[PDB]
């Protein structure tokens, strides 16, 4: 117990002074034993699906409840968590004139979530009926959308 | 044989009926040591 | 903030009004229809209930003789004096059960001196309880002292 | 009789008792203002103070706090009786103060202000009470949970059958201003994307810019806008952003106002989105036929909708579960130890019948009061099979 | 500044999924509310040690916490320990020269605040009001005159 | 335990499944301690017998 | 990096939870050595470099 906290109150210290693409990675201390002891295969048979629908919802429904019961040390998902996947081809940039960097940008932007405020502020005039939050930019749903960013 | 098995708690009433057993079970065997270390004592030496 | 065309100066103040107020206004206290303000102390999750809301008074004491003019402090809200009766209220009962133990003791045995070993009796086994409560953890409790009434 | 006067004994866990402090919480309808609840926290503190001179010492209002969560409709008044000297009856007692507050003010004004003893006790521990909740377990959203929630609230109220009482939380539901921000028309023009968001956010919601120092400390400094320019939804046309060619630009050009219905509290248990319901036993049930009674409400609902008991209660309770297992190893062990000292097959059992002799006593004068089976009443049972095996050891001993 | 639907997934979501592996746990709850204020509770076992169970929850969320918007990484993010109840309530009024609500809540947070909370292991204080800030209100107006922005 | 507490979470998960999704048990130390329990107990019993 | 390597861009949801969002490259454009002449990056004159 005591020698998970050392060790991730150090490595810590040593955080800022690593790539910035490492920071937003899983950066992870947890608890070791070179051997596993329950696998829970996950297949189909009637509703055919793929080797990639199957590990989305391992990871999206059962994976986050295991790790967190009855003390697990670590889960090794064998698949991988669905992802907003973008296939950048090359000849479909030098046609229009772009780069990967026009590509990112365009998604830092259009999907994203703003903290508007408010209208009947924190502090408002006296007398105001009304407070209600402001929306305004919403993170994208599905494939559709993100092929209509401009 | 009702107090102390009595306190075997569970859950948020861990030190409920825990606590209202020990603490006078302490009191029942320090009470059984003043009957028989100190009240027999005073009993022979000044009564009548 | 800016330097228009003729020379003229725009200041932060010429285009925003400045004023000293608070960082959040979605809360303001009253205390029997008088502006205020407090410290709402919660506890820490297995603190010391009642020598905790001492030393809260020990910090405070210190602060009472550099305080601006008119500033006074006023206590609503306290568990401290339901401590200090529960005490004055057990041990009050302890001490009635003591003596009202004299008076059936003096109708049976007329004598004196034969009203006078159980009088010494209980008064020994209670404060052994003490010793025992200490060295197994357990506090003066509300349990721990209607446990030496029963 | 003495099982009828202990199955027909209620069961609590422990007495709500007079403090000499208690509280009342306020709750406002859907979008209010501060202004607005202010109102509603003065007309309670007039119950107190002209109305009840006498038992209340001093109050403490709060505006916009309750311990629902936060926000401008809620309240909350920490009320300071007077010593228990000066409140002689059960009158000047918080259990008769809170209760001509409550159906007096509910019925007449407008909101909804209450006032309760403080539970000793913890936040769990009412006793003839639970607390559900019902979970998205698929892919359907909050509107979707939110159809689910009101057709397990109604159900539950549609055929009450020995009751059941029940309400939501606090997920009351009002609306939100939506702005679409349409990217084309903003680029056209040459506004940046970056420019537009941090006019709206750091005027309308406030943005933290920077740390300066005051008197010595250190603080914060914030930036947002005067009142009135922020207050109704017309007032956003009021701001203007640069282009880049040097020229301005206002917020209605490229923004589309339209209202919209959200959530002002977004519940969520155990990495899943939820909404919880805070119901209650009826007077003739009581916990655990009000919860297996709430089950099978809870599974004929729509697909993509379980359950799971949040969430303070409990683990294996009081009076149930956990009684009968501590009495029964209470008679395997008392059998034992009155046999150490004796040696026979019937000097044992002679004790083992003074518990019922003690024990119709201690439930008759429980039954016949305002009394219940409580954590004090229980305990004064064992301590009664201890001074009627006290003196029935007696007639054991010095008899054989 | 942000709303009920940008807090439960920009905050409140980033640590739920993060918040795993962890020794004890029975379950986990929230609220994300539209002032924009998230706040989760992991309530552990019966008698487990809150020294213990406070420090692997904040050395998880801190992996976690740079998929959070920069303004949420400024403000106050706290793992303490919780008792929903208040004990000792501080009330801070004026009679003789006479101040405002909230030159008052700057005083209390400024010189007896920082101190409470230190002394006798309290859990967490909850100031009622604000501490002083300089607070900037921006007329529109006067920003389209000189041709301005926030 | 803590695999008993995997069927635990497991269970709950399980009605709210899509067509076709099955669980099955492939590398398992379960029935292992529950073997040299069952043959302990067997050797146990067998020692007092004889 | 953000082409043969991948690069973390940002965050959405799908169907209620928050997952990640990727940026790579179709498979055939990044096989072979030769390939790297494919890509042609834009320089602050308008116009296109291999
Ligand atoms: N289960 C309970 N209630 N207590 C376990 C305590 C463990 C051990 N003391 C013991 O192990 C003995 N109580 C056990 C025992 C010894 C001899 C005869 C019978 C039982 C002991 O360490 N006692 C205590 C007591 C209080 C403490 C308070 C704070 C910090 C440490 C403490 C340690
Ligand atoms: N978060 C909210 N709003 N309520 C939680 C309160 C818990 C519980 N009482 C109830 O749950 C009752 N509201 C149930 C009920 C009883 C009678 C008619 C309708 C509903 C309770 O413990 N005390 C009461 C007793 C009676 C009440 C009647 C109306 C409103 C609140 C009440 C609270």
């Amino acid at each position: 117990d005591i020698a998970q906290v050392q060790v991730q109150a150090k490595l810590q210290l040593a955080m800022p002074l690593l790539p910035q693409e490492v920071q937003q990675q899983g950066v992870s201390v947890e608890k070791s034993s070179s051997s596993f002891l329950m696998v829970v295969g996950v297949i189909n048979t009637d509703g055919t699906m793929t080797q990639e629908d199957i590990s989305d919802y391992v990871a999206a429904n059962m994976k986050d409840a295991i790790s967190r019961t009855s003390g697990v040390g670590d889960v090794q998902l064998f698949g991988s968590q669905y992802a907003m996947r973008i296939w950048m081809n090359p000849n479909e940039l030098n046609k229009f004139q772009l780069t990967p960097v026009d590509v990112i940008t365009a998604i830092k932007a259009q999907n994203a979530q703003v903290a508007a405020g408010q209208l009947g502020g924190t502090p408002p005039v006296k007398g105001q009926q009304l407070n209600a939050s402001i929306i305004a930019q919403t993170r994208l749903t599905s494939t559709e959308e993100f092929g209509k960013i401009l | 044989a009702v107090f102390v098995p009595m306190a075997f708690f569970g859950g948020s009433t861990g030190a409920i009926y825990r606590q209202f057993s020990i603490t006078i079970v302490s009191a029942m065997a320090l009470s059984v040591l003043v009957a028989l270390i100190l009240t027999p004592a005073l009993c022979a030496t000044m009564l009548k | 903030l800016k330097v228009n065309q003729d020379g003229s100066r725009v200041l932060l103040r010429d285009v925003a009004k400045i004023e000293l107020g608070g960082e959040n206004y979605d809360i303001i206290a009253e205390f029997n229809g008088q502006p205020a303000s407090g410290l709402g102390i919660k506890l820490a999750t297995g603190a010391n209930a009642l020598d905790t809301a001492a030393a809260i008074r020990a910090e405070l004491a210190k602060m009472e003789p550099f305080f601006p003019s008119g500033l006074k402090i006023v206590y609503p809200y306290d568990t401290t004096p339901f401590v200090k009766i529960s005490i004055h209220e057990v041990v009050k009962t302890l001490v009635e059960a003591i003596i009202l133990v004299f008076l059936v003791m003096y109708l049976f045995l007329q004598n004196f001196r034969a009203t006078l070993i159980p009088t010494i009796a209980v008064p020994v086994v209670l404060l052994g309880t003490f010793a025992v409560l200490a060295a197994f953890g357990f506090s003066i409790n509300t349990l721990t002292m209607f446990g030496m009434v029963l | 009789g003495m099982a009828y006067l202990f199955v027909r004994l209620p069961s609590s866990f422990l007495p709500d008792e007079d403090q000499g402090v208690f509280m009342t919480m306020v709750q406002l309808p859907a979008g209010a203002t501060q202004e607005r609840t202010q109102k509603v926290l003065n007309e309670v503190t007039h119950y107190y103070l002209t109305k009840e001179k006498n038992n209340v010492e001093s109050v403490f209002a709060v505006n916009g706090f309750g311990f629902a969560g936060r926000g401008q409709n809620t309240g909350i008044a920490f009320v300071s009786l007077k010593d228990w000297a000066d409140r002689p009856g059960e009158e000047n007692k918080v259990e008769a103060i809170t209760m001509r507050a409550t159906r007096a003010f509910s019925q007449i004004k407008d909101a909804m202000v209450f006032a309760f003893n403080l539970p000793a006790i913890v936040e769990l521990g009412t006793a003839t009470g639970f607390d559900f909740e019902l979970i998205d377990q698929a892919g359907l959203g909050h509107e979707k949970l939110t159809q689910a929630r009101n057709q397990l609230l109604a159900e539950a109220a549609k055929h009450p059958d020995m009751l059941t009482s029940v309400r939501p939380n606090g997920l009351e539901d009002t609306p939100q201003f939506k702005i679409d921000i349409d990217q084309e028309k903003a680029q056209a023009l040459g506004v940046s994307i970056n420019d537009i968001n941090t006019t709206l956010g750091a005027a309308w919601g406030g943005s933290y810019v920077n740390d300066f120092i005051d008197r010595g400390r250190v603080k914060k400094v914030y930036v947002m806008s005067e009142a009135k320019y922020r207050m109704l939804p017309d007032d956003i046309g009021d701001w203007y952003v640069r282009a880049a060619d040097g020229q301005m630009v206002p917020f209605s050009a490229f923004s589309s106002s339209r209202w919209e219905y959200g959530s002002p509290r977004l519940e969520r248990y155990n990495g899943l989105p939820s909404m919880e319901i805070l119901g209650q036993a009826a007077p003739g049930k009581s916990t655990g036929e009000a919860m297996e009674l709430m089950e099978q409400l809870a599974s004929k609902l729509p697909t993509g909708v379980g359950y799971d008991w949040t969430g303070m209660s409990y683990q294996e309770r009081l009076s149930g579960n956990q009684a009968p297992s501590l009495y029964a190893i209470s008679l395997i062990v008392v059998f034992l130890c009155l046999a150490a000292l004796y040696e026979s097959w019937s000097i044992p059992f002679s004790v083992m019948l003074v518990v019922p002799l003690g024990v119709i006593g201690a439930l008759l004068a429980a039954t016949f009061r305002g009394l219940t089976n409580d954590v004090y009443f229980q305990v004064g049972l064992l301590t009664t099979i201890g001074l009627s095996a006290k003196n029935a050891i007696l007639i054991v001993e010095f008899a054989k | 500044g942000a709303d009920a639907k940008t807090v439960q997934d920009t905050v409140t979501q980033v640590i739920e999924q993060n918040m795993n592996g962890i020794d004890n746990l029975m379950y986990m709850s929230s609220n994300s509310d539209s002032t924009g204020t998230v706040q989760i509770t992991l309530t552990f076992e019966s008698g487990t040690d809150a020294d213990i169970a406070q420090v692997q929850v904040q050395a998880k969320l801190q992996l976690a916490m740079p998929l959070l918007p920069q303004e949420v990484q400024q403000q106050g993010v706290s793992v303490e320990k919780s008792s929903s109840s208040f004990l000792m309530v501080v009330g801070v009024i004026n009679t003789d020269g006479t101040m405002t609500q909230e030159d008052i809540s700057d005083y209390v947070a400024a010189n007896m605040k920082d101190a409470i909370s230190r002394t006798s292991g309290v859990g967490d204080v909850q100031l009622f009001g604000s501490q002083y800030a300089m607070r900037i209100w921006m007329n529109p107006n006067e920003l389209n005159k000189f041709q301005l922005t926030p």
